[PDB]
C-alpha cells in the first residue's frame, strides 16, 4: 500500500504495455522504410499514434506518483521520464499553433527550392541541388549565389514562424518549470540526487565554454591554415588576416570542412589510404563486409551479431522490386531485434560506416536489459560517441593490415599521418567551433538575451568571433540564416554534436590505454584487445540506469568532459600545423 | 519403438516431446527425406551401429527455412528460447521430412517462441532455454504473458508463426549415453 510499491507495480504494468507496443510501432516503420508502399506507411502512422496516445495516458497517469517519496533509483529514474509533460502543458489553442509552426517550418525546409527568373522550370532544391554547388563547385559567384539564394528564399520565410515558435517553446518550457526552452534542452545532462556526481543544467554552458577555450589554439592554427589554402583558390576574395567567407567553407552552412580536402591537402602526391580496389579485386561483398565488421567488434570482446540480425535485416539495395529508404542506420526494434538498413556498396567509406552502425548496434544489445525508459545512451552524446569510436579503429593502417586489406609492405610515413590528420580535423575540429556556436546563439536566444531586433547581427558576429567566419554580403532582420539549417528549423539540440566529439577521442584513449598501445593515439586500433572491451561494456550495458558522470568515469577515470584526450589525437597535427603557420598569421580581425 | 515418433502430430519446438529408449535405425530414417544430417562428437555411420547405456531422441515441428536458429552458437530471437541442444554427449541433429508412402499428421503451421522474457519495472531478464529443458513459457507459449509478481514481473512470450508447407518439417536431436542394434 506504499507510494513506492504504487510506482512499482505502475512501472511494471506500463513496461509489460511498452514492450509490446514500441515493438509494434518499430516493425511498422521498419517495414515503411524497407518496402515504401500507400499500405505500409498507414501502417506506420497508425502504430505511431497509437504508441503516442499510450505514452500520454500512462504520463497523465504517472503524476499521481510524487518523486520525493520514491527511493528506488531505477523506480525514480523511470518516473522522472514518464512525468516530463512537454507540450501537453500548453493549452489545446497553444499546442495545435506549436505543432502548425513545427510542421510548417519542417514543410518549408523539406521543400526548399531556388531558380533564376532565367529558368523558372530549371529549379534547384537542396538535395542533392545546392548542396553540389557547395561541395564541389570552385566559383566564387556560383557558390556565393547557391548561398544567398538559399538563405534569402527559404530562411527569409522561417523568420516569423521561428518568432512565434521561440515564443511558444519558452512559453511551454516556463509553464515546466524550467528557465526557457534552453535550460530545458541543457536538462538532459542534469545529475541530481547521487553524492558526487551531480551535474547541474547550468554547469553545462561552463564546461562547453572551457573546454573550446581549450580547444580554441588548435583550430586557431587549423583555421589559419585553411585561410592560406583558400587563398591560392580564391586570391582576390580572402584576406591573409581576416575571416573565411561563409559559402567557401565546403558546405551550404560551413558546418564541415570535409570538402575543403582537396584545397587542403598537406601532400597531393602522396594518395591517401583506399582499400576499396582490394575488396574489389578479393570479392568483397555486403555480407563479408559485415562479418569483418562483426569480428572486429568479438575480437574486442564483445558479442557476436545475433542470428535474427543476419535474416531480418537487409544489407543490400533491393533494387527496383521494392523502394527503400537506405540511409545506414541502425534499428533496435525493443524484444531483442536488432536490424542495419544500409545500401552496401564496395566501398572504404561503406566499410567504415559497416564498423559506425555495428557499434550502434552494441549499445543496444548491451543495455537490452534494462527496462524501456532506461534504455538509451547515459546522456544525448553517448551514443554517437560509442558509435564513433569504432569507425576510429577500423580506419587505422594496422587494423586494414590485419585483415589483409591493406599490403603488409604498405609504407605508413609522417606524411600520410599528416594527410590523415588533417582529413580527421577537417570534419572533427572544423565542426566544433560551429557547433558551440549555434548552440551558444540558441540558448541566449531563448534566454531572451538577444532581441528579436538583434538576431541576426548577433548571430553573424558569433560566426566572425567564434568561428572566425565573414558573411559574403550584409544581412539586415529579416533573415533567419540559422533556420536555413536542419536542426534549428527541425526542433533538434545541436550540443550533442560538441560533446560526443569530445567524448569519442576520451573513450578511444581511455580504451587504448586499456589495449596496451604503444605510439601515437591516432595509430591506435582496439581489436583483440579484450582489457577495452571490458572497460567499454561496462558502461554500454547501464543505460540511463546510472548518471553519466558515473557512466563516463567508468570508462574514462573522470567524472567530466575533457579536451586532452581530442588534443592528444591531433597531436601530431598540432606540431605540423605550428611548424606550418610560423610566417603566417594565427587568427581572424573583426 | 519409434511409433510415437512416426504416429501422431508432430509438437512444435517449444513444447518437443522426447522420447527415451533404455534398433534399426537405417529402417526409420529410410522414411524420412533427410535434408541435413549433423552429427556432433560421434559419426554418422557410427550412431547405429554402436551399444548405448541410453538412448534420447528428441523430436518436434519445426520449419527448414527457419533451421539456422537451432544450429549451433547460434544466439538471440528464436535460437535460445525454444530448444538448445545438449552437447554434453555425442549428438546427431536431423532435419527431415517425411516421405509421401508414409502418412503423418499436419499441424495448423509452425509455431514457436520468438522471445520469452521477464519483462517489469527493473528491467528485461531473457529467460533463455537450459540444454534439454523447456522455456519457462511452454504453457503460455506461443504469445502470451502472466503475472509472476514482485522484482521479475510480468513474464512476457512472444511467438512467431510460418505458413507450413505441404509437408511438415520435423526435427530430431537424436542424444547417446555411454541399447544395442
Ligand atoms: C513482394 C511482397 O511480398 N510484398 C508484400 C505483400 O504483402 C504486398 O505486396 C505489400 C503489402 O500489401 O508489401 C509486402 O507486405
Ligand atoms: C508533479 C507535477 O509537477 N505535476 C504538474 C502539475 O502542474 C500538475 O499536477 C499537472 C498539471 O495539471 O501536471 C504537471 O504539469
Ligand atoms: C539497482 C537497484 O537499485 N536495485 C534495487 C535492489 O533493491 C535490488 O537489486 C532489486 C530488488 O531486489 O531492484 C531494486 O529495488
Ligand atoms: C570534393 C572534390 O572536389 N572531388 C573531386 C571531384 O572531381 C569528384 O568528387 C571525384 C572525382 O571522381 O574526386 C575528385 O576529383
Ligand atoms: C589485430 C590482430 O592482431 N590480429 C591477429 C593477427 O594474427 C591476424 O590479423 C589474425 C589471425 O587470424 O587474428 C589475430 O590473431
Ligand atoms: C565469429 C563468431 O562470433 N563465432 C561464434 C562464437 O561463439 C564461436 O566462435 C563459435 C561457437 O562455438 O561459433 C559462433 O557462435
Amino acid at each position: 500500500s506504499t507510494i513506492e510499491e504504487q510506482a512499482k507495480t505502475f512501472l511494471d504494468k506500463f513496461n509489460h504495455e511498452a514492450e509490446d507496443l514500441f515493438y509494434q510501432s518499430s516493425l511498422a516503420s521498419w517495414n515503411y522504410n524497407t518496402n515504401i508502399t500507400e499500405e505500409n506507411v498507414q501502417n506506420m502512422n497508425n502504430a505511431g499514434d497509437k504508441w503516442s496516445a499510450f505514452l500520454k495516458e500512462q504520463s497523465t497517469l504517472a503524476q499521481m506518483y510524487p518523486l520525493q517519496e520514491i527511493q528506488n533509483l531505477t523506480v525514480k529514474l523511470q518516473l522522472q521520464a514518464l512525468q516530463q509533460n512537454g507540450s501537453s502543458v500548453l493549452s489545446e489553442d497553444k499546442s495545435k499553433r506549436l505543432n502548425t509552426i513545427l510542421n510548417t517550418m519542417s514543410t518549408i525546409y523539406s521543400t526548399g527550392k531556388v531558380c533564376n527568373p532565367d529558368n523558372p522550370q530549371e529549379c534547384l532544391l537542396l538535395e542533392p541541388g545546392l548542396n553540389e554547388i557547395m561541395a564541389n563547385s570552385l566559383d566564387y559567384n556560383e557558390r556565393l549565389w547557391a548561398w544567398e539564394s538559399w538563405r534569402s528564399e527559404v530562411g527569409k520565410q522561417l523568420r516569423p514562424l521561428y518568432e512565434e515558435y521561440v515564443v511558444l517553446k519558452n512559453e511551454m518550457a516556463r509553464a515546466n518549470h524550467y528557465e526557457d526552452y534552453g535550460d530545458y534542452w541543457r536538462g538532459d545532462y542534469e545529475v541530481n540526487g547521487v553524492d558526487g556526481y551531480d551535474y547541474s543544467r547550468g554547469q553545462l554552458i561552463e564546461d562547453v565554454e572551457h573546454t573550446f577555450e581549450e580547444i580554441k589554439p588548435l583550430y586557431e592554427h587549423l583555421h589559419a591554415y585553411v585561410r592560406a589554402k583558400l587563398m591560392n583558390a580564391y586570391p582576390s576574395y580572402i584576406s591573409p588576416i581576416g575571416c573565411l567567407p561563409a559559402h567557401l567553407l565546403g558546405d551550404m552552412w560551413g558546418r564541415f570542412w570535409t570538402n575543403l580536402y582537396s584545397l587542403t591537402v598537406p601532400f597531393g602526391q602522396k594518395p591517401n589510404i583506399d582499400v576499396t580496389d582490394a575488396m574489389v579485386d578479393q570479392a568483397w561483398d555486403a555480407q563479408r563486409i559485415f562479418k569483418e565488421a562483426e569480428k572486429f567488434f568479438v575480437s574486442v570482446g564483445l558479442p557476436n551479431m545475433t542470428q535474427g540480425f543476419w535474416e531480418n535485416s537487409m544489407l543490400t539495395d533491393p533494387g527496383n522490386v521494392q523502394k527503400a529508404v537506405c540511409h545506414p542506420t541502425a534499428w533496435d526494434l525493443g524484444k531483442g531485434d536488432f536490424r542495419i538498413l544500409m545500401c552496401t556498396k564496395v566501398t572504404m567509406d561503406d566499410f567504415l560506416t559497416a564498423h559506425h552502425e555495428m557499434g550502434h548496434i552494441q549499445y543496444d544489445m548491451a543495455y537490452a536489459a534494462q527496462p524501456f525508459l532506461l534504455r538509451n545512451g547515459a546522456n544525448e552524446g553517448f551514443h554517437e560517441a560509442v558509435g564513433e569510436i569504432m569507425s576510429l579503429s577500423a580506419a587505422t593502417p594496422k587494423h586494414l593490415k590485419s585483415i589483409g586489406l591493406l599490403s603488409p609492405d604498405f609504407q605508413e610515413d609522417n606524411e600520410t599521418e599528416i594527410n590523415f590528420l588533417l582529413k580527421q580535423a577537417l570534419t572533427i575540429v572544423g565542426t566544433l567551433p560551429f557547433t558551440y556556436m549555434l548552440e551558444k546563439w540558441r540558448w541566449m536566444v531563448f534566454k531572451g538575451e538577444i532581441p528579436k531586433d538583434q538576431w541576426m547581427k548577433k548571430w553573424w558576429e558569433m560566426k566572425r568571433e567564434i568561428v572566425g567566419v565573414v558573411e559574403p554580403v550584409p544581412h539586415d532582420e529579416t533573415y533567419c540564416d540559422p533556420a536555413s539549417l536542419f536542426h534549428v528549423s527541425n526542433d533538434y539540440s545541436f550540443i550533442r554534436y560538441y560533446t560526443r566529439t569530445l567524448y569519442q577521442f576520451q573513450f578511444q584513449e581511455a580504451l587504448c590505454q586499456a589495449a596496451k598501445h604503444e605510439g601515437p593515439l591516432h595509430k591506435c586500433d582496439i581489436s583483440n584487445s579484450t582489457e577495452a572491451g571490458q572497460k567499454l561494456f561496462n558502461m554500454l550495458r547501464l543505460g540511463k540506469s546510472e548518471p553519466w558522470t558515473l557512466a563516463l568515469e567508468n570508462v574514462v577515470g573522470a567524472k567530466n568532459m575533457n579536451v586532452r584526450p581530442l588534443l592528444n589525437y591531433f597531436e601530431p597535427l598540432f606540431t605540423w600545423l605550428k611548424d606550418q603557420n610560423k610566417n603566417s598569421f594565427v587568427g581572424w580581425s573583426t | 519403438d519409434f511409433s510415437p515418433l512416426l504416429t501422431g502430430t508432430p509438437p512444435q519446438v517449444y513444447n518437443f516431446n522426447r522420447l527415451s529408449f533404455t534398433y534399426n535405425l537405417t529402417k526409420l530414417l529410410s522414411l524420412f527425406e533427410v535434408s541435413e544430417f549433423s552429427c556432433n562428437a560421434i559419426s554418422p555411420s557410427a550412431l547405429a551401429s554402436t551399444c548405448y547405456s541410453s538412448l534420447t531422441v528428441d523430436y518436434f515441428a519445426f520449419p527448414l527455412s527457419m533451421a539456422s536458429y537451432l544450429r549451433p552458437g547460434s544466439t538471440g530471437p528464436t535460437a535460445e528460447f525454444n530448444y538448445r541442444q545438449d552437447f554434453s554427449n555425442p549428438t546427431c541433429r536431423v532435419l527431415a521430412t517425411p516421405s509421401s508412402n508414409i502418412t503423418i499428421t499436419k499441424p495448423s503451421n509452425y509455431n514457436w517462441i520468438r522471445l520469452c522474457r521477464t519483462t517489469g519495472a527493473f528491467g528485461n531478464r531473457d529467460q533463455k532455454v537450459q540444454p534439454g529443458h523447456y522455456s519457462r513459457c511452454r504453457y503460455i507459449a506461443p504469445t502470451g504473458s502472466i503475472y509472476l509478481g514482485g522484482n521479475e514481473g510480468y513474464l512476457v512470450s512472444d511467438g512467431q508463426s510460418a505458413s507450413m508447407t505441404e509437408r511438415v518439417q520435423m526435427t530430431f536431436v537424436i542424444s547417446v549415453t555411454f541399447v544395442c542394434p
